RNA sequence: GGUGACCACGGGUGACGGGGAAUCAGGGUUCGAUUCCGGAGAGGGAGCCUGAGAAACGGCUACCACAUCCAAGGAAGGCAGCAGGCGCGCAAAUUACCCACUCCCGACCCGGGGAGGUAGUGACGAAAAAUAACAAUACAGGACUCUUUCGAGGCCCUGUAAUUGGAAUGAGUCCACUUUAAAUCCUUUAACGAGGAUCCAUUGGAGGGCAAGUCUGGUGCCAGCAGCCGCGGUAAUUCCAGCUCCAA
């Protein structure tokens, strides 16, 4: 019949009882920190740190010098450290279990352009995203969950067509010019 | 069913085809020929698919009727013809000419040879017996079946076809230490030296075969194509010479590659 | 036509339809996507061709405009592009007419000529009466 | 029956019907999160009080 | 104790199928006599048509009046009682309304101080009840 | 003679089988009508013609049950195909466009295909992601700092109200392109488009479990709430409301 896919996969996992106040005020923390929307965001980056921690774990417990384990612990270990959550020198797999979920939501491109210094804050650095004021490389993104990589860090600018970079003002400055000079004549 | 199907599901298709799911519902149902479906390449896809040279299946009608498709030296206008191992399909209007020969990773790659090495194919015997007037017939893996051969060929042995002719030019015993490939399994498309066959009587005999990194694999004595005396092959080897590697080293070689060129 | 360029990557040539293949990237920095005619005029220019044999499709403007990725297909002589092209690029040219009636209609009068047994009048005036 | 569906409704009936007052539009999403945020991890204080509810009526 | 040999699954599998008839669940789940008494019929929701509109009084330690609807499923005919859930609701039910009822929350477990009542209306006249308490849309005259 | 407590035989199944799905220490427990493979059926049975292949049903013959036309002599049926109705129900969409793609059939590069593709309805479900950001005044807070409480500013951070107060953008209108068989949508790009940015976020709760009020007003064992404990008989943190909080 037909042509379609309908392969997909949830990207978070609930956690398993509410109402709890050390978690309600760390996911709470964590959302003030880094700018996020509600708890879904620090929902799925829990839920992407437990699948690698998952495979680490199964990863451990197979047995030393095995071809499964060599092949894909340098793998897992080199998309992290490409990723930049872990550093050049740590690339055991023990390190990978060591690793929290604070490391993760740094590497989003939300705290990336205001850890570099193109917004004044973490919020405003979420909204200049969405407005698509910023590119990385040559293309322009508009997805605040955007995980950098290490190669891509330096590259992180402003988009050409935004009043930041080129010119083009905004409307409302068009707006505000056109009205003033309207008014004298 | 009530009789032979004729249609064929893209997700039921043979994996090393290559064809991806989101593209159509169905897969090109290759028609009877020399060679089983499963393990046959259609002209279609070997068209539209593995050279780029059509867009659609209209694309690569329009190319094999207008024949310069010659499979096995023949026009072939049929769209699904099932290739198969060891043929040559021959483009004169380019001057190119291809060896259907399974690469590492047990699928039929895209092998350019010469012309004055395009008009012989070998051939690997299946059943020889004696028909009317005491005539040897010698069938091989394709449906192509000859006459007066000579009776040093055994079963599962080589000849080398030549082309225009249908005649056979040599042979090639089936024994220990002749350079044979492996056709179907998990070890398709592997190279090596035959060093043993173990026969189990009412059942499928297996050989044990190294290459030359002196890797030992077993198969049965079905999935075994003979294809050169010694450590020579009698036809131009693919890239990699048939040498399986594991992850870890195709890995590194493709680092080394990308580190090379960058 | 200030800043609009055409480059051009994956280029092959096959006489098996005696055409020359290729994918073609166009950068229009703070331009809408380039129309196909001034695509075709840009390549003919680019190719030393006439612009009319040139056959240009599937343009896909990347995110953020600036860069758009569509196919090409430059032929060698104006007759193979009747031989062999699928119709509707053939009439987006206009070089192909499509006059013809609904798909629907087309079942109605095959299903009357169904009933109409033989008779080589009837059978070809079947659709007269019920028009 | 008893005969005592007659007081069916009766307190929503009986209750004054007063309306509610227009008040700001409250932020809603991520700047809603942000003033939560703020609310319990930036005006902090310390106080005789045992750290007081959101909604205490003191 | 229990057998542990390396050949007594047979034994052990046959005592497992045969004490799982023991809790309650498996055998209402698995003998059908629960689902044949079921007026559901093993389905969530139910469509049926108001008869008379009655009074339950509470258990004991409670006092109060809990306004019911006897109802007609038009499915299968069975003759049910489904608590009106709200404040004044009694008084959007009419007699001969079509009312989608629902269980009471407990898998056909009477609820609170109501004796014997197992479900709830959920709409009337094919608009909501709850839509019709908070005065969202009104009946339809 | 054969089969049976190593469960035959019989009965039930709200049983098509499998690849698989949900749950997720390990072990398991449930679900697999459903797009792939295999089987069966074309209202229920039964019997056949042709053909390589059918016990075919968009083939035929007969019976059983429904049901269409009729000049009453006859004749014609099989949507568990795509649409679309009725009926059943808690429960499921357009009597749309096209063979352009994937393939199939044919005497065949050319015709056909409700296979299939495309669009429509679509909060089944899954992914991403707006509903605001910033600056300066006030009044607070910080290890704030200057003299060692008193006053101020060489700093940092919230909240409340304001000609603030002028920057940024989509959501929408809409030129064109592009997509495409024709289109629609997305992506581009002109022109408008935000200060109650009224371009207005909801659904459930605030005794405990379980995050959040011993607030105010009504009712007074009534109305009602309450999955469970329980609340309600006159200042009810539990009902009905307003405000304020809480969760997503
Ligand atoms: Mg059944
Ligand atoms: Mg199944
Ligand atoms: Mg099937
Ligand atoms: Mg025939
Ligand atoms: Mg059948
Ligand atoms: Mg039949
Ligand atoms: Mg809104
Ligand atoms: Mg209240």
């Amino acid at each position: 019949p037909v042509a379609r896919s309908w392969v997909c996969r949830k990207t978070y996992v609930t956690p398993r009882r509410p109402f709890e106040k050390s978690r309600l005020d760390q996911e709470l923390k964590l959302i003030g920190e880094y700018g996020l929307r509600n708890k879904r965001e620090v929902w799925r980056v829990k839920f992407t740190l437990a699948k690698i921690r998952k495979a680490a774990r199964e990863l451990l417990t197979l047995d030393e010098k095995d071809p499964r384990r060599l092949f894909e612990g340098n793998a897992l270990l080199r998309r992290l450290v490409r990723i930049g959550v872990l550093d050049e020198g740590k690339m055991k797999l023990d390190y990978i279990l060591g690793l929290k979920i604070e490391d993760f939501l740094e590497r989003r491109l939300q705290t990336q352009v205001f850890k570099l210094g193109l917004a004044k804050s973490i919020h405003h650095a979420r909204v200049l995203i969405r407005q698509r004021h910023i590119r990385v490389r040559k293309q322009v993104v508009n997805i605040p969950s955007f995980i950098v990589r290490l190669d891509s860090q330096k590259h992180i600018d402003f988009s050409l067509r935004s009043p930041y970079g080129g010119g083009r003002p905004g409307r409302v400055k068009r707006k505000n010019a056109k009205k003033g000079q309207g008014g004298a004549g | 069913a009530r009789g032979p199907k004729k249609h064929l599901k893209r997700v039921a298709a043979p994996k090393h085809w290559m064809l991806d799911k989101l593209t159509g519902v169905f897969a090109p149902r290759p028609s009877t020929g020399p060679h089983k479906l499963r393990e046959c390449l259609p002209l279609i896809i070997f068209l539209r698919n593995r050279l780029k040279y059509a867009l659609t299946g209209d694309e690569v009608k329009k190319i094999c009727m207008q024949r310069f498709i010659k499979i096995d030296g023949k026009v072939r206008t049929d769209i699904t013809y099932p290739a198969g191992f060891m043929d040559v399909i021959s483009i004169d209007k380019t001057g190119e000419n291809f060896r259907l020969i399974y690469d590492t990773k047990g699928r039929f790659a895209v092998h350019r040879i010469t012309p004055e090495e395009a008009k012989y194919k070998l051939c690997k015997v299946r059943k020889i017996f004696v028909g009317t007037k005491g005539i040897p017939h010698l069938v091989t893996h394709d449906a192509r079946t000859i006459r007066y051969p000579d009776p040093l060929i055994k079963v599962n042995d080589t000849i080398q076809i030549d082309l225009e002719t249908g005649k056979i030019t040599d042979f090639i015993k089936f024994d220990t230490g002749n350079l044979c490939m492996v056709t179907g399994g998990a070890n398709l498309g592997r190279i090596g030296v035959i060093t043993n066959r173990e026969r189990h009587p009412g059942s499928f005999d297996v050989v044990h075969v190294k290459d030359a990194n002196g890797n030992s694999f077993a198969t049965r004595l079905s999935n075994i194509f003979v294809i050169g005396k010694g450590n020579k092959p009698w036809i131009s080897l693919p890239r990699g010479k048939g040498i399986r590697l594991t992850i870890a080293e195709e890995r590194d070689k493709r680092l080394a590659a990308k580190q090379s060129s960058g | 036509n200030d800043t609009v360029t055409i480059r051009t990557r994956k280029f092959m040539t096959n006489r098996l339809l005696q055409r020359k293949q290729m994918v073609i990237d166009v950068l229009h920095p703070g331009k809408a996507t380039v129309p196909k005619t001034e695509i075709r005029e840009k390549l003919a220019k680019m190719y030393k061709t006439t612009p009319d044999v040139i056959f240009v499709f599937g343009f896909r403007t990347h995110f953020g405009g600036g860069k758009t990725t569509g196919f090409g297909m430059i032929y060698d002589s104006l007759d193979y592009a009747k031989k062999n092209e699928p119709k509707h690029r053939l009439a987006r040219h206009g070089l192909y007419e499509k006059k013809k009636t609904s798909r629907k209609q087309r079942k109605e009068r095959k299903n009357r000529m169904k009933k109409v047994r033989g008779t080589a009048k009837a059978n070809v005036g079947a659709g007269k009466k019920p028009k | 029956v008893h005969g005592s569906l007659a007081r069916a409704g009766k307190v929503r009936g009986q209750t004054p019907k007063v309306a509610k007052q227009e008040k700001k539009k409250k932020k809603t999403g991520r700047a809603k999160r942000r003033m939560q945020y703020n609310r319990r991890f930036v005006n902090v204080v310390p106080t005789f009080g045992k750290k007081k509810g959101p909604n205490a009526n003191s | 104790g229990k057998c542990r040999g390396l050949r007594t699954a047979r034994k052990l599998r046959s005592h497992r199928r045969d004490q799982k008839w023991h809790d309650k669940q498996y055998k209402k789940a698995h003998l059908g006599t629960a689902l044949k008494a079921n007026p559901f019929g093993g389905a969530s929701h139910a469509k049926g048509i108001v008869l008379e509109k009655v009074g339950v009084e509470a258990k004991q330690p409670n006092s109060a009046i809990r306004k019911c609807v006897r109802v007609q499923l038009i499915k299968n005919g069975k003759k049910i009682t489904a608590f009106v859930p709200n404040d004044g609701c009694l008084n959007f039910i009419e007699e001969n309304d079509e009312v989608l009822v629902a269980g009471f929350g407990r898998k056909g477990h009477a609820v609170g101080d109501i004796p014997g009542v197992r479900f709830k209306v959920v709409k009337v006249a094919n608009v909501s009840l709850l839509a019709l308490y908070k005065g969202k849309k009104e009946r339809p005259r």
